């Protein structure tokens, strides 16, 4: 019958290991790097989009950042396509949330409940894993600023600096160094662009190869704004800190 | 609108003695004023020494005996020709009529036997499956009529022993298979006097060590 | 549905995909059960090649599965979620028919038939988790401390380490663990939990979390400097 | 046991001058009991408005039902709903219940954002639209708005007109229906601006 | 059906 | 089933329930307590349908407990009354729906704030300074409305309390047996033993 | 080699192999008997143990008061079997008051099996059966292949060693088949058709297994000390 | 039917009559009302005679589940809500039970709960149920203590249910008495209340508007 | 839930010393009105089986589907379908007697009152009845509807027990027959003077007459019956 | 990979003999019939000291008059158990009486060949089943993965299953005692296992008539191996 070709994508290995996570995880090191960085009055979102072409519409443009309700967004690192089902069924959760309790979802809950979702795939059904890792940035009036990481394997943590996809390891590395525990966004938006800026696989970095954006609570008066930057907002910052 | 239930009319009768049970039934069948037929039996020998009966809806009687014969052959399959036991039987029977505790089935079900000590039974239910051992139960259409002079001559309710004041009762006693069966006979002529559902013949079928036993006696026909 | 016998027997007789859930429990983080006279204390290894972590907000290592029952674990951090999370409904469940708190056994022993059904059913891969379970049933005063693994068998015991190196830990619990006199004290156990993980660890600082559960509902977290003064005091003692 | 006047309510919508105005009584009750003078009865979507009257329970409903669809409406499409079309996903999410309907009557308000012009339209339990010029009406004293409205009402009024017009409209509709009233609020919806105003009405 |  | 109240005033919620169980021309028992308490700040207080009311009690009572344990937090009292409305919303449109009526004492800890929430069977809530399900309110809403004040103390709720009960004790049909009394404020719940 | 895999290929020469090693079952099976008369039919069975501690597997199955068979091989898969046969034989009497042929037993049988043979993920059943009856057209003894095959005999055998009953009944078919209204004739027949099966072991009261139902007489088996009568 | 039970410094009574009724017809006059589930518990039927016969046999298997599972006896709280629960899940299809589950465990000691067909559940030291429960608890409520002895606690329960037995025309036959202690339920015999009325009538000096 | 449109009326039957006879109209009434004239409403099975319907039509239609595809099934794989393993009359009935009460028992019946008449393969006479209840019965003497008012009480005259069966000859239980449909053509409203009779015997096997008329019929004393009193 | 419910060439499933192997893994269990009751005796098997042994659950209730021993991957047996009391209480439910034992062991039995592509595998445990019933009177079985079960007078499974076996052959007869078979479980339990026999890491039980299933305290159970110890010195 059809068992000839079944991989079996949710087995172990000898050692005890999943084959389609750990493989998963291997393609998502190949994805432009994502960099999360919180700050004790903010959280900025930095990241480097894929090889661009110059014919590629460029303020229309979402590949890297997206928004899952008004208080939480997410960096994508991996392929695209799954990352828009897992972002659009998180997006649904936030809404069932609210409608049930009539409160904004706890970024936490959010969090598990989409590395649950992730995790089911490499369990049970037969199927390939999702091939993405998120950072998740949001607020919520209990734990205040918060940033996540999740996944194929659905597990997620916790993090004051993080980063995703390509050369995580020289990127945390020089995090590990700079980042401070009373830093401020202004300053976390420089630490974010300096840390791309010497990761990056171009010759150099510029603002038609970025997306950004920041969680304040920079609005008037108790209550948080998302930004996610035009590519003139990432040019002026981009020459503000002097890198261009 | 469709009616799905219908009364078939008839009664049936169950004592026990010391060393042997009886339970009879007159063979009459009607719907509303006719007669459909005037032998057809209703006491069945479901095999281990047991007898039963289910008198009302006919329909629903025959589908009943019919599970509960089954039963007896699917018990022997699945635990090595073990004998059914009368009290094992009544139990499975108020499973076989709970089961249709919301569309039930209209009988009032009598089984008879030995129990394992060799004495005689009767088990009595209602159509959803309450049952209960007795010395003595009247079913169906003249029931009424016939289970209290059961009351009085098997149980002997409400006899005491003459001169003693009316304060000794006449004590309870196991009657033979021929004083039992002289009440059958004259419960049965009474019922068919008073009530028009009953008459026709009287089947009874008896239950010793020994096996079941058939005697057949004519009813009025009117 | 996806059907696939996963796990199946081998000509040995052994069930492989069993087996390599134990190797992922293996490679997972160090936890710890001992329990004294009047308590019982989860110690738990936290790796210390992450810095930059947020500790306010990662998940914890031990979970309250109720009041008055904790679950902490070894092996992938994904699966636990998902046993923690049926425990959990199990324990309100529970007391929702019987009108009575869970006993640390019958949590234990349906969290062990969760792990079991998964080694027999297709489709679907065993838990790579082992769990140490601990608790006070309800009005009882004798402390509780089961283990579980991947193939659905679970026991008590009077002290348990799971995860990676744990077989040294043992080695140190079953020379330091007196049957006849268990810890008599919430400090000893304490102590005693902390020593066995400081043969294993590195550093005590923020490689260490105890949770210590005392008898009705009375559970609670020690900080990174009350864990501290536990490590400075073994290691003081121990140079002479 | 009539699912639309258990509870009892009313709403009321008019167009004006480069304007639009949405007002609403406070009641909510159980027949002859006043239970709640606090039960606001309109709500908003970024700047479309809408208002519902019927059963309680399902004015609460819907518009938990319509904050959750405008908010995923705008986290993919990227932009605010208009009136237009948050008028039809109201008609689509009512027929959807068609043998099993909300008992409610809502009503649409609202300035369309990029072309400027005033919007108004109502439903009844189960979808229809019905737009209008002038007016929309709703609730347990219909009648009796549909009568003040059709006589209080002219045309291309100033938002400081509307809202004496649109106000005397509801509060001698709310004081001839027993289960109206207990309070009222009036919106004056302007192109980039928007006023709230609670009425004082009489309370019994 | 009997009542009790 | 039948008399359940609730009074908000300045650091309190106060509920009071009837003590009643009645069947037929029995009164079953004299010292019934009509209410869970979902979380340590939060209580609710039931009547309606015999059997429906306590099933119901006790599924949200499980519910709100399960999140309490997964969360390791308590939720607010206008997050519990909007999962228990959402509940019975749920239910009017079942097979068989709860038929049952709550009133929702509860203080929220990050406001500092007490709240009383009425929700009937059909899922209808409502944020209220005093409540009240069935007949009961027929008598005592016009009452409170005459002697409540917002800045009252929980001594002075209890007093306007004793003038509902004594109300109803005079001009209602039925002996519901007393009143159990709790309140629920900063340090959680208790039980008021002497009314 | 490589077409054996599952039951729903084929190879090259057109074998089905997972059919075949079922049909390999059987052969280890403990031999057991078959044969008839015009008024009676006869199982003979003989019986196997684990060691000298343990009981008797035992062969022979009941499925109506008319019909019964005995097995060779594995022992769950008959049990299968002959629970579709008793619910069968019970289907015909409740619902026509009909008793079962045995014909139609047989090609109830055949169908079962069948499908088992055709689809993925199951497999074939891994015994044979020897089907004995008495209905309206007289005596009958059938036997069961897993393959699907079902053949009625005057008399045969399945089993380990089963070739020397099967060539001895084929020598005495002319006197067994006239061995009318004589059950015990007809069994020791039977007993001595088997005794060319055994090796080293003999015939003992609790190794041997009888079966007959006939024109009056209802399929009943005899085991224990009722059997010491043929030995 | 009348059964009742109560709590006393003692332990707990239980009584109930034996009749069964098919409209006006007396169906039964020996019809068993209690079920003996285990030991240490007792169930007692009022309503539909195969309602609370079947389920309350089924009850006691559920008991004898739990109890092999868990390696310890049920308690009376979980007893009663496995059957409260089931009840629920039927509610509207129309069974009809008034039960009441009574019985002694260690952590509870002795315990009653009402538990009837529309899905109610209560615990309480004193209870009547069936067509004949108020006449019960007339005679009852007026005659109960906590302080009553053993001797005189099952003579209350006695002389309740043949209060309700004479003025109630559903109830009668027998009287069953039962005992509940620490060490489980002890049969305290069947008592007809053709002798029963008479024999108390005479001693007691009660039953004046019968003519003696 | 079903209400019976076009409709048959009496069903008549009894047993005789070598077999059995029975007879029904050939009427399809739709209401009041009598609109079909040439329904056979008696259906042979085999050559040892007649099996007699009143009630629905549209219902007896599909009990003939049903009995001629049972002929079908049992002579697959069946050598003996025309001997030893021929259909029975009480294979027949008990699977009827099956489909009725299975039917009333998901409250969507077929409407009709049935009587399967024939012989056995031991010679042994068959006569048994079954409805749209489920309700199954035997007699010497069976009849539906009308039938059972006023044909049964004429034949129980000629057998009134079993004793009376060996007594009684093919002659006379046909004559009795005819008789009974000539009354019923008197005083039922829904009867017609054309029907079919079918007798089974065990010696001269199954002999269906179709085309029969009542006769001999007394109309004479009308003419006298003036008024309705004075 | 190939089949779950594949056959061999010799004509036998697979899967069913390599649970076979796991089976052999387990730890010991012995059963001895006798007229006067049936005992059954397990080795506990404590992986490490810390263990406490007294939650190793290896004889398990099924009915007051049926007990179980269990010998394998034993967390397998758990569903079996379950389904096991369930029988046994149904039965008691539908028939107002004690099911047999071997209609128990068929019915559990039934549950075995269950598997394929239903569960995914064969279970890897095997059972003693020890029981009393009118009829047959006491009883034990040996009920395997393969849905086979054989009546026995003594049996042994396990690691020391074939040398067990061996020396229950020799000491079985029709005329043991009751407390001539618990020396005797004890005895054989010793000689095949590998640490030193004790009260703590083995275990005794019986079902009897009179009193029916009981598993013996390890008070009990240090008494008979005291008493063990005691009679083979004294020859
Ligand atoms: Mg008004
Ligand atoms: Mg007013």
């Amino acid at each position: 019958g059809s068992r000839r070709y079944d991989s079996r994508t949710t087995i172990f290995s000898p050692e005890g290991r999943l084959y389609q996570v750990e493989y998963a995880l291997e393609s998502i090191s190949h994805a432009g790097t994502a960099i999360g960085i919180m700050a004790s009055d903010g959280i900025v979102l930095a990241a480097e989009r894929k090889v661009t072409s110059t014919l590629l519409e460029q303020d229309t443009s979402t590949e890297k950042l997206y928004k899952l309700n008004d208080k939480i967004a997410v960096a994508v690192a991996g392929l695209t396509a799954d990352a828009e089902i897992l972002i659009n069924t998180a997006r649904i959760h936030a809404q069932n949330y609210l409608k049930t309790y009539n409160e904004d979802i706890p970024v936490e809950i959010l969090v598990r409940r989409l590395s649950d979702i992730k995790q089911g795939y490499t369990q049970h059904g037969g199927l390939r894993p999702f091939g993405v890792s998120f950072i998740y940035a949001g607020y919520d009036d209990r734990y205040g600023y918060q940033l996540y990481t999740s996944n194929p394997s659905g597990n997620y943590t916790g993090w004051k600096a993080i980063s995703v996809g390509a050369n995580t390891s020289a990127a945390q590395t020089l995090l590990q160094m700079d980042y401070k525990d009373d830093m401020k966004v202004d300053d976390a938006i420089e630490l974010a662009l300096k840390t791309l800026s010497k990761t990056t696989d171009s010759s150099a970095l510029t603002y038609d190869r970025l997306e950004f954006a920041t969680i304040r609570k920079g609005a008037n008066d108790g209550e948080v704004y998302q930004k996610i930057f035009k590519p003139q907002e990432i040019k002026d910052i981009l020459v503000k800190t002097g890198i261009t | 609108q469709f009616n799905p239930y219908g009364d078939n009319g008839g009664t049936i009768l169950g004592i026990a003695g010391e060393d042997f049970a009886v339970l009879a039934g007159d063979t009459r069948n009607i719907t509303d004023y006719s007669i459909n037929s005037r032998y057809e039996p209703k006491v069945f020998d479901c095999g281990d020494n047991i007898v039963m009966s289910a008198n009302g809806f006919a329909a629903d009687g025959d589908a009943l005996v019919k599970r509960f014969k089954n039963s007896v052959k699917w018990y022997h399959f699945d635990h090595n020709d073990k004998k059914l036991s009368i009290n094992s039987a009544a139990r499975n029977i108020q499973h076989l009529l709970y089961g249709k505790r919301f569309f039930p089935y209209y009988v009032h079900t009598i089984i008879a036997g030995l129990d394992e000590d060799g004495k005689g039974a009767v088990y009595s239910f209602d159509p959803v499956g309450s049952y209960e051992r007795e010395q003595c139960r009247a079913g169906g259409a003249a029931a009424s009529l016939i289970m209290p002079f059961l009351d009085n001559q098997v149980n002997f309710k409400n006899q005491y022993e003459p001169g003693t004041n009316g304060k000794v009762k006449k004590p309870l006693k196991y009657l033979s298979v021929e004083e039992v069966i002289k009440l059958v006979r004259d419960s049965f002529t009474s019922a068919t006097e008073r009530h028009i559902q009953v008459g026709d013949g009287l089947e009874i079928l008896i239950v010793t060590k020994d096996g079941v036993r058939k005697e057949f006696y004519e009813l009025k026909r009117d | 549905g996806y059907d696939r016998a996963l796990s199946i027997f081998s000509p040995d007789g052994h069930i492989f995909q069993v087996e390599y859930a134990l190797e992922a429990v293996k490679r997972g983080t160090c936890a710890v059960g001992v329990k004294g006279k009047n308590c019982v204390v989860l110690g738990c290894e936290r790796r210390s090649t992450l810095k930059l972590q947020d500790t306010r907000i990662t998940p914890s290592k031990v979970s309250k599965i109720d009041s008055h029952v904790v679950l902490s674990f070894s092996g992938l951090n994904a699966d636990s979620r998902i046993l923690i999370e049926k425990a959990r409904v199990e324990a309100q469940s529970h007391r929702l028919t019987l009108e009575d708190p869970v006993t640390v056994e019958y949590l234990t022993r349906y969290v062990a038939g969760v792990q079991q059904r998964y080694t027999q059913s297709g489709g679907v891969r065993p838990f790579g988790v082992s769990t140490l379970i601990a608790g006070f049933d309800p009005r009882d005063d004798e402390p509780k401390l089961y283990q579980t693994e991947p193939s659905g068998i679970y026991s008590s015991w009077s002290a348990q380490t799971i995860g990676r190196n744990s077989k040294t830990v043992r080695e140190f619990l079953e020379k330091n663990y007196d049957r006849k006199e268990p810890p008599a004290t919430v400090e000893e156990c304490v102590k005693l939990t902390v020593r066995s993980l400081l043969e294993v660890v590195q550093t005590g600082a923020k490689n260490i979390e105890i949770t210590v559960v005392k008898p009705d509902s009375d559970i609670v977290a020690l900080s990174s400097e009350e864990i501290n003064q536990y490590v400075t005091q073994i290691e003081q003692e121990k140079q002479e | 046991s009539d699912p639309s006047s258990i509870n009892g309510g009313i709403v009321v919508a008019m167009t004006g001058k480069d304007c639009v105005a949405i007002a609403c009584d406070l009641r909510l009750g159980s027949q002859s009991l006043g239970v709640s003078n606090k039960f606001e009865k309109i709500f908003h979507y970024g700047h479309v408005f809408l208002g519902i009257t019927g059963l309680a329970t399902d004015v609460t409903t819907l518009n938990e039902m319509f904050r959750y669809k405008t908010n995923l409406y705008k986290l993919k499409e990227e932009r605010a709903i208009e009136p237009e079309t948050f008028t039809q996903l109201v008609s689509s999410s009512l027929y959807e219940r068609r043998f099993g309907p909300y008992f409610v009557g809502p009503v649409v308000a609202g300035i369309n954002s990029k072309s400027g012009k005033p919007f108004i339209a109502g439903f009844d339990l189960i979808g229809c639209i019905d737009e209008a010029k002038d007016f929309i009406v709703s609730g347990t004293a219909s009648d009796q708005l549909f009568g003040m409205c059709e006589s209080l009402y002219e045309p291309n009024l100033e938002p400081e007109d509307l809202f004496e017009t649109i106000s005397q409209a509801l509060l001698n509709a709310a004081d001839r229906d027993a289960l109206s009233g207990w309070g009222a609020v009036v919106y004056i919806i302007k192109k980039d601006e928007v006023v709230k105003r609670y009425l004082k009405m009489r309370q019994d | 059906a009997p009542l009790x | 089933m039948d008399i359940i109240l609730g009074i908000r005033v300045q650091d309190s919620v106060i509920l009071a329930s009837s003590k009643a169980v009645t069947r037929g021309i029995s009164v079953l028992k004299d010292s019934d307590d009509k209410t869970r308490q979902l979380s340590p700040h939060t209580l609710m207080s039931f009547a309606g349908e015999a059997g429906d009311t306590v099933q119901f009690a006790e599924y949200i009572q499980a519910n709100i407990q399960l999140y309490s344990i997964r969360e390791d937090y308590e939720l607010s009292p206008q997050a519990v009354s909007s999962f228990v409305r959402q509940e019975l919303a749920k239910s009017i449109r079942s097979r068989r729906p709860y038929q049952v009526n709550v009133l929702i004492g509860g203080y929220d800890k990050k406001k500092n704030k007490p709240e009383l929430y009425q929700i009937d069977y059909l899922g209808t809530k409502v944020e209220l300074p005093y409540g009240a399900h069935g007949y009961s309110g027929f008598y005592t809403f016009s009452l409170l409305d005459h002697h409540y004040r917002p800045d009252m103390t929980t001594e002075e709720g209890l007093d306007l309390l004793k003038l509902c009960v004594q109300e109803l004790e005079k001009r209602m049909p039925m002996d519901f047996k007393g009143v159990i009394v709790k309140i629920v404020d900063k340090d959680g719940i208790r039980q008021v033993d002497d009314f | 080699n490589n077409y054996d895999g599952d039951t729903v290929t084929f190879s090259p020469t057109g074998r089905l192999f997972q059919v075949e090693y079922a049909l390999e079952a059987i052969k280890q099976g403990s031999v057991t008997v078959g044969l008839r008369s015009n008024t009676h039919a006869v199982l003979v069975a003989l019986k196997r143990n684990a060691d000298e501690l343990s009981s008797y597997q035992k062969k022979i199955i009941k499925c109506d008061e008319h019909m019964g068979l005995s097995l060779a091989g594995l022992a769950p898969d008959a049990r299968v079997l002959s629970n579709y046969l008793r619910q069968q034989c019970n289907y015909s009497s409740l619902v026509f008051n009909r008793k079962l042929a045995v014909e139609r037993a047989g090609h109830l049988l055949c169908d079962k099996a069948q499908k088992n043979t055709q689809s993925y993920g199951g497999r074939p059943y891994g015994v044979g059966l020897l089907i004995i009856g008495y209905d309206k057209s007289g005596a009958h003894l059938l036997e069961f292949q897993p393959s699907g095959n079902v053949t009625e005999l005057y008399g045969t055998a399945i089993g380990a060693r089963s070739q020397g009953a099967k060539t001895y009944l084929e020598r005495t078919l002319d006197t067994f088949i006239k061995i009318d209204g004589n059950p015990d004739e007809l069994i020791k027949a039977g007993v001595e058709a088997i005794s060319q099966s055994l090796r080293d072991e003999s015939l003992t009261v609790d190794n041997l297994s009888i079966a007959i139902v006939g024109k009056d007489t209802p399929f009943t088996i005899y085991d224990g000390e009722a059997v010491a009568k043929y030995i | 039917t009348t059964t009742l039970a109560f709590r006393f410094q003692g332990g707990i009574i239980v009584a109930v009559d034996s009749r069964a009724t098919a409209g006006n017809w007396v169906a039964s006059q020996t019809v068993k009302k209690v079920i003996e589930i285990n030991p240490f518990l007792l169930g007692t039927m009022a309503g539909g005679a195969a309602d609370c016969q079947f389920w309350e046999t089924w009850l006691g298997s559920q008991c004898r589940l739990h109890e092999l599972r868990e390696k310890e006896r049920i308690s009376v709280a979980a007893a009663s809500k496995i059957l409260s629960n089931l009840v629920y899940q039927y509610k509207g299809a129309g069974l009809s039970m008034g039960t009441m589950i009574c019985g002694y465990t260690r952590k509870e000691g002795p315990t009653i709960y009402y538990v009837d067909s529309d899905g109610t559940r209560l615990k309480g030291d004193i209870f009547c149920v069936g067509s004949g429960q108020t006449f019960a608890y007339g005679v009852l409520d007026s005659n109960y203590k906590w302080d009553l002895s053993v001797e005189d606690a099952l003579y209350l329960g006695k002389r309740s249910i043949l209060a309700a037995a004479h003025r109630d025309a559903y109830s009668g036959g027998s009287v069953n008495l039962y005992h509940v202690t620490e060490d489980g339920w002890i049969y305290h015999g069947n008592h007809d209340v053709g002798e029963l009325f008479w024999k108390v009538k005479e001693e007691e000096g009660s039953f004046n508007n019968v003519i003696g | 839930t079903q209400q019976p449109i076009v409709t048959g009326t009496s069903v008549i039957s009894m047993k005789y010393d070598n077999g059995v006879i029975i007879a029904a109209d050939n009427l399809g009434s739709y209401g009041s009105l009598l609109r079909f004239n040439g329904v056979e409403r008696l259906i042979p099975v085999g050559d040892n089986t007649v099996v007699g319907i009143s009630g629905d039509i549209s219902d007896m239609q599909h009990i003939e589907r049903l009995l001629k595809d049972l002929v079908t099934e049992n002579a697959y794989d069946n050598p003996l379908a025309d001997a030893e393993e021929a259909l029975e009359p009480s294979y027949i009935f008990e699977y009827l007697a099956t489909v009725m009460y299975q039917r009333r028992s998901k409250m969507n019946p077929l409407w009709n009152a049935i009587i399967v008449a024939g012989v056995q393969s031991n010679g042994d006479q068959f006569l048994r009845y079954v409805n749209l209840l489920g309700v199954t019965y035997s007699s010497p003497t069976l009849a539906t509807g009308f039938g059972a008012h006023m044909a049964n009480p004429l034949l129980r005259k000629v057998v009134d027990r079993e004793s009376d069966i060996p007594k009684t000859t093919v002659q006379v239980a046909e004559e009795a027959i005819v008789n009974a449909m000539r009354v019923l053509y008197y005083r039922d409203a829904r009867s017609s003077r054309n029907f079919s009779l079918a007798i089974i015997d065990k010696n001269t096997g199954l002999t269906f007459k179709k085309n029969l008329q009542v006769e001999n019929m007394k109309w004479d004393f009308a003419k006298d019956i003036k008024g309705y009193g004075t | 990979d190939r089949g779950v419910s594949t056959f061999s060439p010799e004509g036998r499933l697979f899967q069913v003999e390599y649970s076979l192997e796991a089976i052999k893994l387990g730890s010991t269990a012995i059963g001895i019939a006798t007229k006067e009751g049936v005992v059954l005796g397990v080795e506990k098997r404590a992986t490490s000291p810390l263990l406490e042994s007294d939650s190793i659950e290896k004889i398990v209730e099924i009915d007051r008059h049926i007990g179980c021993a269990m010998s394998g991957l034993t967390a397998d047996a758990r569903s079996m158990i379950e389904h096991a009391r369930t029988a046994a209480v149904t039965h008691n439910l539908y028939y107002d009486e004690d099911i047999n034992v071997e209609s128990l062991t068929q019915s559990v039995c039934d549950l075995a060949l269950r598997f394929g592509e239903l569960m995914s595998r064969p279970f890897g445990v095997a059972l003693l089943i020890a029981g009393h019933d009118a009829d047959d009177g006491y009883q034990l079985f040996h009920a395997e993965p393969s849905g086979t079960f054989y009546r026995y007078n003594a049996k042994a499974i396990g690691s020391g299953s074939e040398g067990a076996q061996a020396e229950l052959l020799n000491e079985w007869h029709s005329s043991l005692t009751l407390k001539e078979a618990e020396l005797l479980v004890l005895k054989i339990l010793k000689q095949v296992m590998e640490e030193k026999l004790d009260e703590n890491n083995a275990q005794l039980s019986c079902i009897t008539k009179q009193d029916g299933f009981k598993i013996y305290d390890n008070e009990k159970t240090a008494e008979l191996i005291k008493e063990l110890k005691e009679k083979e010195a004294a020859e």
